[PDB]
C-alpha cells in the first residue's frame, strides 16, 4: 500500500534532537527558499500541443485543477507549524534510552483496566502539541495538506530496532458522530498503509467502546505515528447523546497523556463545538488600497495556461475584476470558472476569452453555488449567517 | 506480525515474546498464539524452546538475527551442548527448527527427564533495578533460570514467588515492576554462588558451540586426570579421597540444595559413576562439581579445551 | 455481461501515456460526431402498408422504444461524460514500474545534502461529480442509456487480472435509506459480473459506514469507471434519519470511493443540494447541467430544433391515406397540446396514430389530436396547463415539474 524507505541518519543542529532514531531519519528541516519551491507545480504546456484537434485540446486542458498549485502567504506559517509539531512530538517518546518502552508498558494496564488515565510510570511524560484549521469550503484545508505533508515518506524502517515508523497517517470522521466508527477508521487507514490486518482483529472480537479507545491509542504507539490528522471535525455536530463531548474529551487526553500529536480540520460550523487555532478566509482584492500582490500572482500564474489559439498574454484589469467579482475569493471557484470557460470557449470556436463569456458561464454552469457566492458577495452579516460558511 | 521487539542482550526468547504481545494489548492468549505462531497447540517452554524459525523469520529483515543466533545465545542450549555429543547435539539444533517439543526433549538428558524443576517463576531483586535503570523494561534472563541451581551468579538468592510455566499452558508471562521485590532477608551458601559464578561463563561463550567432545572422550579424560591426582589404584578408585574433597569444597546441605547427595556406602552413586565407563552424558552441574573440587586453576572453557583435545 | 478481451489503443493525450484502462476504451470521437451515433430510426416501415389492421397497429406502438432524435443539448453532455470517465482512470495507473529504488535513491540524496529537496507518493484528491437536473419526460435515462451504449461494460484484460467495469447504473431508494442505496452496488455489480457479492458483503452486522468502506475495495480492484445514481428526489423526508445525516453521507461517499459519480434528479431535488457551500460545491463538481422543454421559437425566429425533431417523426406514419407535407396548423397545435416535453409528443402521436387507424379515416388533423389530448391524456392536464401559465409557483404544487 505504502513503500517503505530504508531509513539513513544525519545530524540535526538542535540539543534536543540528539540520538532519537525518530526525527533524525526524518527529511531535513527546509528552509524559507525551500517553503516556496517545494509546493510549486504547474502544467507543462508545450508548444507542440496547441496545434492539435480540438478534442485533444479539450481532454488535456482539464488537467489544470488536479496539477496547478500556488502557495500563499499562509501556507508557509502552517508547513512550519506542522514541521515543529512533528519534530518534537517524538523528543519523550526515545526509543533509545528506554523511553518509548516506558510509553507502550503503560498503556497495557489502560487495555486491562479500561481506564485511560492509569499510569504505571510518573517519570514517562507527553511532549505533543495541538493544532485546529477552520476555513471556508473550497479554500484549500485538503489540496494543501496533502503537498505539505507529502515530503515526508510515511512508512519508514529502521533496522536496528524492528520499528516500522508511520511518520502520518490520515482518517476522516464519521457521517453522524458515531462511536465505533471512528476508531474503525483508524483501523482501516492504518492497515491499508501496512499492508496487515488490524480491523479484523481489533473490533471483530466483539469489544466495548472503552476498550476499543485503549487499543487504538496503543497500537497507535506500537507504531511511532508522528501526526494523526481528522477531517471533517464538523460531522460530530450530529452526535449520538454524549458523543460530542467523550470524543472532545478523548482528542484531548490523546495529545496531553498518550503524546501522539493530533490536528483537526472543519468548516466554521465546527467552532461551535469548541487547541491553537488557525483561520483561513478567502483571497481579498484590497488589502491597503492597493490590489493584493498574492492575488495578483496567483492570476498572473493562472493565466500562463492557456490551449486558446488566439490567446491574449496581456490580462485586462477589467476582466481580473470580473473574475473576482464571480469568483468571490474562493480558489476552488476561480480555477473551475477558468476551466469552464476555456472549455465553453473550445466548444463554441471564439478562443478569446472575454467578460461577457466569463458571465454567461457563471451563469449557465454554476446555479447551485449561486446564492452562497451571492451573500458573500453583499457582505450583510445578516445574510451571511445563512449558508456561504463564512 | 508487522513489528517483533528484537530481544534483549542475554534474554529468554520467551521472554520476547511476552513482550510482544505485551507491545500490541494482545490480552487473549489464543489471539497471540494465534498471531504469533498460527496455530492454537502450542506450549509457552522456558528453557530448550521449540517453533523457533518462525520467530526467526519475523526478524528476518533485521540481518543480524538467525535461527542459530537465537539457538545458542537467547535459549539454555550451551548448558547441554558440550556433554550430550556430536549427533545428539546436531539432530537437536536440526528440531528446534520444526514443531515438535517432544523431540526436543528426549534428545536432551534432562530435558528428557520429563520433570520441570522448580517451574515457578524465579527474579533478582538488585537485577530488575539495574534492568529498569538501562533498558527501561524488565524481562526474564538466562542467568536467574539455571536448570538446578536456584540462585542469580552475581548476587546473593532468587527470590521465588508463586504462579507457574505449568499453570496456564498456552500463556506467556511478561513480568511487570509493580512487582518489583518483598523486603524480607534471605542469604545464600558461599561456595553455591561460587558455583553460579563459575558456570554463568559458559553461557557467554563462543567455544562452547563447537567443542562437545565424546563419550569415550569424557570416560577416557577422567580416567586420566584421575591417574594424574594419583588417588586412583590399579583400575580402581579409591572412593575415599574423592568424597573428602569434595565435602571440603561444598557442605552437606548444598548438596541436599542441589539433589546430589553423596551415598558412599551405595555403589551406584553420582559421583561413583563418573569413574566407571560413562553409559550417558551426564548434566552439566555434576561435571562442574567435579572440576571444582578436583582442580580450580582451570575455567569452563579451559575445561572444555582439554576435554576436547584428548 | 459479455467479456470483452482487451485491444490497445494509442491516444494522442500526453497525459494518458500508457495507461491500459484509458488506451483499451474507445477512441476519442469529436463531440460533433458524437451526436451522430445516437440517432436511429423504425427499421423498415416502408411497403407495409397493405399488410392488415391489426400487424398494423402493433408495429406502430414500437415508436417510442425504437427512436431517437439528437438535439443541441446532446453534444456538451457526451463531452462530459467522455472527459469524466478518462480523466478519472489518470490517477490509477497500474503497471507501475521501479517505484522502490526511485524514491529510494532520492531520500539518500536528499538526506546527504546533494539534492536540497524531493517530493514522495502523493494521494489523489476528489473525486469529479456531475449533477443533470431536468424536468420529468425530457429524457434523463434515455440518453444516459444510448451515450453509455457505445461504452462497453465490462472490458478483460489479458496482461493484468482486472474484469475493468467502465460504467455501472444504480437507483436510489424509496424509503430515502441509506443502507438501501449502499447494497444496489452489489446488486448491480451482480448483474454485470457473474460472482455473487451481496451474500458476503451485504449484512446487517456491517453498519453504513463499513458498508461505505467495502464498497471502495471493489470499486478500485475492478477499475470502475462511473457511478450513475438516479432518480436522487426520493431521499428527502426519510425517517431513517435527519436531513444531516445524508447531506454529509454524501461528502463522505464522494471523499472515499474516488470513482467519478453522477447523479440524477428532479428540480424537487435541488433544494437538497442547494443547502451549504460543501454539498453544493460537490455536487456542482463538474458543472451542473439544467435541461428545458424544446421552445417553438427562439429571440424572433422559430425553432430549428423543433422543426427537425416534427417533420422526421412524421416520416413514421403507416396511414394508407397519408399527407405527403406538414402543415404549419397543425404543428402549432402539436406544440400546444405538447409543451415540448418528449413523452407529450412520441405518445401523443402514437395514440393519434392508434385512433385514426381505429375509427377508420386514415388522416391525422388538429381536431383528432385534441380529441385524444382531451380524452386519454387527462393526467398531465394540470401541469401542461400550469406550463402554459409559466409561474413558477403554480408549477411548484406540483413536485416534478421544471420549477
Ligand atoms: N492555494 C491553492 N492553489 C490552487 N488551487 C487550490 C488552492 N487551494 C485549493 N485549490 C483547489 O481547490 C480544489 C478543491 O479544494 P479542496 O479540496 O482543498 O477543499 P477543502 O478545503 O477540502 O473543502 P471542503 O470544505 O469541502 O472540505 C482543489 O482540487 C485545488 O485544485
Ligand atoms: N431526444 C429524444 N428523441 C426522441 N425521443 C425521446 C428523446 N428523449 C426522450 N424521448 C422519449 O421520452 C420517453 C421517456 O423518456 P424517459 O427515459 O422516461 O425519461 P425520464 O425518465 O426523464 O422521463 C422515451 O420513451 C423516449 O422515447
Ligand atoms: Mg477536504
Ligand atoms: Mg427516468
Ligand atoms: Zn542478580
Amino acid at each position: 500500500g505504502a513503500t517503505r524507505i530504508q531509513a539513513v541518519y544525519r545530524d540535526t543542529g538542535v540539543e534536543a534532537y540528539r540520538d532519537n532514531p525518530f526525527i533524525e531519519a526524518l527529511p531535513p528541516l527546509q528552509e524559507s527558499v525551500n517553503s516556496a519551491a517545494s509546493l510549486k507545480s504547474s502544467l507543462q504546456l508545450t508548444s507542440s500541443d496547441l496545434q492539435k484537434s480540438r478534442v485533444i485540446r479539450a481532454h488535456t486542458i482539464c488537467r489544470i485543477p488536479d496539477d496547478y498549485f500556488q502557495p500563499l502567504g499562509t501556507h508557509l506559517l502552517l508547513s512550519e507549524r506542522i514541521s515543529v509539531m512533528i519534530r518534537g512530538g517524538y523528543v519523550g517518546r526515545n526509543p533509545k534510552t528506554g523511553d518509548l518502552q516506558k510509553h507502550l508498558q503503560n498503556g497495557y494496564e489502560r487495555v486491562q483496566t479500561g481506564e485511560l488515565e492509569t499510569f504505571r510510570f510518573e517519570e514517562a511524560r507527553s511532549t505533543a502539541q495541538s493544532l485546529l484549521l477552520i476555513g471556508c469550503s473550497g479554500s484549500g484545508k485538503t489540496t494543501s495538506l496533502h503537498r505539505i505533508l507529502a515530503t515526508y515518506p510515511q512508512v519508514i524502517y529502521h533496522r536496528e530496532l524492528n520499528v516500522e515508523q508511520v511518520v502520518y497517517l490520515k482518517i476522516d470522521c464519521s457521517h453522524n458522530g458515531s462511536l465505533k466508527e471512528i476508531c474503525l477508521n483508524f483501523f482501516r487507514a492504518l492497515d491499508r498503509a501496512l499492508g496487515s490486518n488490524y480491523e479484523r482483529r481489533y473490533g471483530l472480537k466483539r469489544h466495548g467502546i472503552e476498550t476499543m479507545l485503549a487499543l487504538m491509542s496503543q497500537i497507535a504507539n506500537a507504531h511511532a505515528l508522528g501526526l494523526l490528522v481528522i477531517d471533517e471535525i464538523q460531522h460530530l455536530s450530529r452526535s449520538r447523546s454524549g458523543g460530542s463531548q467523550e470524543m472532545l474529551n478523548f482528542f484531548v487526553t490523546m495529545v496531553n497523556i498518550i503524546g501522539v500529536p493530533v490536528m483537526l480540520i472543519g468548516t466554521p460550523k465546527a467552532r461551535e463545538i469548541f487547541f491553537g487555532a488557525i483561520f483561513w478566509d478567502p483571497i481579498q482584492q484590497t488589502q491597503r488600497g492597493k490590489p493584493n500582490q498574492e492575488w495578483i500572482a496567483f492570476t498572473d500564474n493562472l493565466w500562463q495556461l492557456q490551449l486558446l489559439q488566439r490567446k491574449d498574454a496581456l490580462l485586462s484589469d477589467e476582466v481580473r475584476d470580473v473574475w473576482y467579482e464571480l469568483s468571490q475569493g474562493v480558489m476552488d471557484i476561480v480555477v473551475k470558472l477558468f476551466v469552464l470557460a476555456q472549455l465553453r470557449a473550445l466548444a463554441l470556436g471564439n478562443e478569446r476569452i472575454t467578460a461577457g463569456l466569463l458571465r454567461q458561464v457563471y451563469q449557465d454552469e454554476l446555479k447551485p453555488v449561486h446564492p452562497m457566492l451571492e451573500a458573500l458577495r453583499s457582505g450583510i452579516p445578516e445574510r451571511i449567517a445563512r449558508y456561504s460558511d463564512l | 506480525m508487522r513489528n517483533f521487539p528484537v530481544p534483549y542482550s542475554n534474554e529468554l526468547i520467551y521472554s520476547t515474546i511476552a513482550r510482544a504481545g505485551v507491545y500490541q494489548g494482545i490480552v487473549s492468549p489464543k489471539q497471540l498464539l494465534d498471531e504469533v505462531y498460527g496455530n492454537r497447540k502450542v506450549v509457552a517452554t522456558l528453557g530448550l524452546p521449540s517453533h523457533l524459525g518462525v520467530i526467526a523469520r519475523h526478524l528476518h529483515q533485521t540481518g543480524r538475527y538467525a535461527v542459530q543466533q537465537l539457538i545458542y545465545e537467547h535459549t539454555l542450549f550451551p548448558l547441554y551442548a558440550p556433554f550430550v555429543g556430536k549427533e545428539r547435539r546436531d539432530e537437536a539444533i536440526r528440531l528446534m527448527e520444526y514443531q515438535a517439543q517432544g523431540a526436543v526433549h528426549l534428545m536432551l538428558g534432562v530435558a528428557a527427564s520429563r520433570v520441570k524443576s522448580d517451574n515457578r517463576f524465579r527474579y533478582c531483586p538488585d537485577c530488575v533495578a539495574l534492568q529498569l535503570n538501562r533498558y527501561g523494561e524488565a524481562f526474564w534472563q538466562r542467568d536467574w533460570y539455571l536448570p538446578a541451581l536456584p540462585y542469580c551468579p552475581k548476587h546473593g538468592a532468587l527470590v521465588f514467588f508463586d504462579r507457574a510455566v505449568d499453570d496456564h499452558r498456552h500463556q506467556f508471562w511478561a513480568l511487570g515492576h509493580t512487582e518489583l521485590l518483598s523486603d524480607y532477608p534471605k542469604d545464600s551458601l558461599s561456595q553455591l554462588t561460587a558455583l553460579a559464578a563459575y558456570i554463568a561463563p559458559l553461557l557467554d561463550a563462543p567455544r562452547a558451540q563447537e567443542l562437545s567432545p565424546s563419550l569415550e572422550q569424557w570416560t577416557l579424560f577422567y580416567q586420566r586426570l584421575a591417574q594424574d591426582l594419583g588417588l586412583t589404584k590399579s583400575k580402581h578408585i579409591r572412593h575415599d579421597l574423592v568424597a573428602e574433597r569434595v565435602r571440603q569444597t561444598f557442605s552437606d546441605e548444598a548438596l541436599e540444595k542441589l539433589d546430589l547427595k553423596l551415598a558412599e556406602n551405595k555403589d551406584t552413586c553420582w559421583l561413583k559413576s563418573i569413574f566407571r565407563k560413562h553409559r550417558k552424558a551426564f548434566s552439566y552441574l555434576q561435571h562442574s562439581i567435579v572440576w571444582q573440587a578436583l582442580l580450580p586453576k582451570l575455567t569452563v572453557i579451559e575445561a572444555l579445551q582439554q576435554a576436547s583435545a584428548l
